[PDB]
RNA sequence: GGGGAAACUCACGAGCGCAAGACAGAGAAGGGAUUGACAGAUUGAGAGCUCUUUCUUGAUUCUUUGGGUGGUGGUGCAUGGCCGUUCUUAGUUGGUGGAGUGAUUUGUCUGGUUAAUUCCGUUAACGAACGAGACCUUAACCUGCUAACUAGUCUGCUUGUAAAUAACAGGUUGUACUUCUUAGAGGGACUAUUGUGCAAUAAGCCAAUGGAAGUUUAAGGCAAUAACAGGUCUGUGAUGCCCCUAGACGUGCUCGGCCGCACGCGCGUUACAAUGACUGGCGCAAAAAGUAUUUCCUGUCCUGGGAAGGUACGGGUAAUCUUAUUAAUACCAGUCGUGUUAGGGAUAGUUCUUUGGAAUUGUGGAUCUUGAACGAGGAAUUUCUAGUAAGUGCAAGUCAUCAGCUUGCGUUGAUUAU
């Protein structure tokens, strides 16, 4: 053993260092689309896999972003190099994510392209990969000086409920401009997915659907005694 | 391991416990260790008294009945007494006698009181913010 | 405050429609019915529409 | 050379399904094995961390409060075993948030 | 504004120190850029701060000319993010049909019904989306299930006091057990049953009975459309623009200040006593915390009249130890006897202790004194329907020390309306 740890100072301190984590990998992994971190712990390693939309990008021109983030790891909280192990796992489905999203329209919104074009776009990508629903919210300067706020949305959304947590997925960026800092919020309300077999959307039903399920006719032998 | 002639039952008030153990034989009621005489607050020793002078001595003095309470405050810990007590009774009727005894025991009881058989569902309530308490709230100034 | 809801009511109309030969006066019994003909994510509310549906059987014996 | 050895694991995590997913698979593949002897899942009182926060980053006149849990479940599960049936029934997939250690008491 | 500020915090004030003035161009520097510092003055200060005094040091760069860091400096009417509020009220949309040249309208309603634009029904509307509901967390039911030496019970041994197969207590024990205790699976409630009860017999309401539970079981979490130039540049290495840039609005150090008092206005603690105060006695909680090893909870033990000190023996990163206790109302005795009385204790003066370099402008605590207002409160006005109000203590946040605050936890338990 190390040292005996509060099982409550413990994990604490475990989810305050997945917390650095991902606010160092969202801040230094800007742009390919960043999703999640994973983390396992081993006695002997620590995991990471970090989820991405473009994993190409944080792997680099061989291993150069790649050996630097394991490097970094590697001076902040010391670790060996057999302690450290980071993987990049790819999200199967670039429109469920809403980190990846908004970074996409963080990027369209960098080159000038309109607003509601771009946001179209995007929802258009959204909903094309299966969402059901999404929704975008720009707050901040447009138009003028005096600040605007500006949603859009397509498809089929829910705010409030339990459900709310299982379903929706939202991110936010500050997107920069000459002009100040702007905002944007992408919304994706998941589709469900009855099935292990998939990464994707909720795998336990909107506890509002209910469904009557209408009787069958099939194939029907009987057994009879034989007359003779 | 020889299963003795043990019947054991539980009694709830608000945080208070009452576990009363029945056994045949001369008649003693001993809560805590002690007897029923020397329960804290004396008024409700009364209380305790209750379901033995309502089914009469005659039930009792066939059993020696031993209840530890652990529990709150005072007055919940003696319902919890009355009730290990009352529904222990019932309990050894139902093992050890016929069930017509049990069930016209659970009648004779019940009729007076449910507060014996059946436990007192209430507990205490949380607080919620902006109060001396779980229901009032800070005073508020509106002119 | 105990109306019932669209959910609910939706619910036990299409229960009894496919269902009526099968469902009982007892609720305890349409419940179990309920659970096995359909998927109900809440027990809650299985046992809500099932109540309403067991009202309704009530309601057909009388009449239309 | 035979060793008798009583195996302490205790499980804790911060997701309860995490948990019993670990827990009994090690109850259902310790029974799968004859020189083993299980001293089941032993569930210990559920440790609510609560942090209560004012939301406004300001003094802005209402007072409201978040109400921020933290649960840590915390299971035993005891094994009369030899080493190598415990790297045995050690040998499964389990879900991030899991701790698990491992102790062990010789017997005679 | 976690806004309980002794330093720090900290922005305020008085007096002093550093550069953490990068980077580029020019000149200067190796035959010297610059650093440091005894000692005497000096200073609040062993600040080499300054001055005299030289010895070190060896490009880490100095002078200008540009210019960046940095800024708890300005601007929430430049902004993000978050958060209050309308409001937890029940609201808000669109498609296709109907009506208007049109803005617009129907949908989205006379009427019942619901906590609810909840439903029923009416129906030029038909179907839908958001919000409500659904959901989720905690609390309440299981003598049935799955198990437990980090829970308890019993069984058999023993021990003590006793005439003891009495009683009450310990210590042990087991292919033992689940009532109590954890807490996983699954049950359970659906307003169930009944009702020549009210409902145009429809939604629903009502009552009685059963029930652990029938106020949407209880208490919460979440919170549509739209706003309100609400609050926040002082939470943020989120920022636009503006400002300060070397005796700086940068980063430190020392002492004050935010606690300064004629007064005005808010939260609140404590009281005006007999349903009381005081002196004894009394095996009643819950929920929280807790050591990067002596530092965190702390149990014994010892010393002191006391707050508190030892360090003598120890446990616990905790269902194992502090502890399953140590709370206070309450109860039982006894004093006191309706009077500014022991009610009530503000304010004061000596002593003692503890946290801290630092307690003076009393950090807290202890002992003697000292004992004020207050004899139930003008016009006004707050919150509140059941384990609820109210009283009563306990923890957690803050935190070295400092709760009259906050956030929670139980105990004792109502009057009156559904
Ligand atoms: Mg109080
Ligand atoms: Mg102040
Ligand atoms: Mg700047
Ligand atoms: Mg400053
Ligand atoms: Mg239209
Ligand atoms: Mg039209
Ligand atoms: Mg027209
Ligand atoms: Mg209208
Ligand atoms: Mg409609
Ligand atoms: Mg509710
Ligand atoms: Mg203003
Ligand atoms: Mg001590
Ligand atoms: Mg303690
Ligand atoms: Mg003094
Ligand atoms: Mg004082
Ligand atoms: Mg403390
Ligand atoms: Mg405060």
């Amino acid at each position: 053993t190390t040292r005996a740890i509060n099982k409550k100072k413990k994990f604490v301190a475990d989810g305050v260092f997945n917390a650095e984590l991902h606010s160092f990998f969202s801040k230094s992994l800007q742009d390919a689309g960043y999703a999640g971190i994973e983390v396992r712990r081993t006695p002997t390693k620590t995991e990471i896999r970090i989820k991405a939309t473009k994993p190409q990008q944080v792997i680099g021109v061989e291993g150069k972003k790649h050996k630097e983030l394991t490097q970094f790891l590697q001076k902040r909280f010391g670790y060996s190099d057999d302690q450290i192990q980071i993987w990049a796992e790819p999200i199967k489905f670039k429109g469920l994510c809403a980190s990846a999203q908004v970074e996409a329209m963080n990027y369209k919104l960098l080159k000038d392209v309109p607003v509601r074009l771009a946001a179209n776009y995007i929802i258009k990508s959204v909903i094309q990969d299966g969402a059901k629903g999404c929704e975008i919210i720009i707050s901040g300067k447009l138009k003028q000086q005096r600040a605007k706020t500006m949603k859009f949305k397509q498809g089929y959304m829910i705010c409030t409920g339990q459900p709310k947590n299982d379903y929706i997925d939202v991110a936010v960026r500050h997107v920069f401009f000459k002009q100040g800092i702007m905002g944007v919020k992408v919304k994706i309300m998941l589709p469900y997915e009855p099935n292990p077999a998939k990464k994707f959307g909720v795998k336990t039903p909107i506890p509002d659907n209910v469904i009557i399920h209408p009787p069958k006719q099939i194939t029907d032998d009987k057994e009879i005694r034989t007359a003779v | 391991q020889q299963k003795p002639q043990l019947v054991q039952t539980f009694g709830r008030k608000k945080n208070a416990v009452a576990v009363a153990s029945v056994r045949p034989g001369k008649g003693l009621l001993k809560v805590n260790g002690s007897p029923i005489d020397m329960i804290n607050p004396q008024i409700l020793q009364a209380k305790i008294y209750e379901p033995i002078l309502l089914l009469g001595q005659q039930k009792f003095a066939n059993l020696d009945i031993r209840i530890r309470v652990r529990g709150s405050g005072y007055t919940s810990q003696v319902y919890a007494i009355r009730q290990a007590l009352s529904k222990g009774i019932v309990a050894y009727h139902a093992k050890y006698v016929d069930e017509n005894s049990k069930r016209e025991i659970k009648e004779q009881l019940m009729q007076y009181d449910r507060s014996l058989l059946v436990a007192d569902p209430r507990r205490m309530e949380p607080k919620k913010c902006g109060g001396r308490g779980a229901r009032s709230k800070m005073q508020k100034a509106y002119r | 405050g105990r109306v019932r809801t669209k959910t609910v009511k939706r619910a036990a109309k299409s229960l009894i429609e496919h269902y009526y030969s099968k469902l009982t006066n007892d609720f305890h019994f349409n419940k179990k019915i309920l659970s096995e003909v359909a998927q109900v994510p809440s027990k809650r509310l299985r046992n809500k529409i099932a109540g309403f549906a067991t009202h309704l059987m009530k309601r057909i014996q009388k009449g239309p | 050379e035979v060793k008798k050895v009583r195996v302490r694991i205790t499980l804790t995590c911060k997701n309860l399904k995490s948990v019993e997913k670990a827990t009994s698979e090690i109850v259902s593949r310790a029974k799968k094995t004859e020189q083993v002897e299980v001293k089941g899942p032993v569930r210990m009182p559920t440790k609510t961390l609560v942090i209560t926060v004012r939301k406004s980053p300001c003094g802005e006149g209402s007072k409201t409060w978040d109400r921020f849990e933290m649960r840590i479940y915390k299971r035993i599960i005891d094994l009369t075993c030899n080493v190598p049936d415990v790297k045995t029934i050690t040998n499964f997939r389990i879900d991030p948030g899991v701790e698990i250690e491992l102790t062990m008491t010789a017997d005679q």
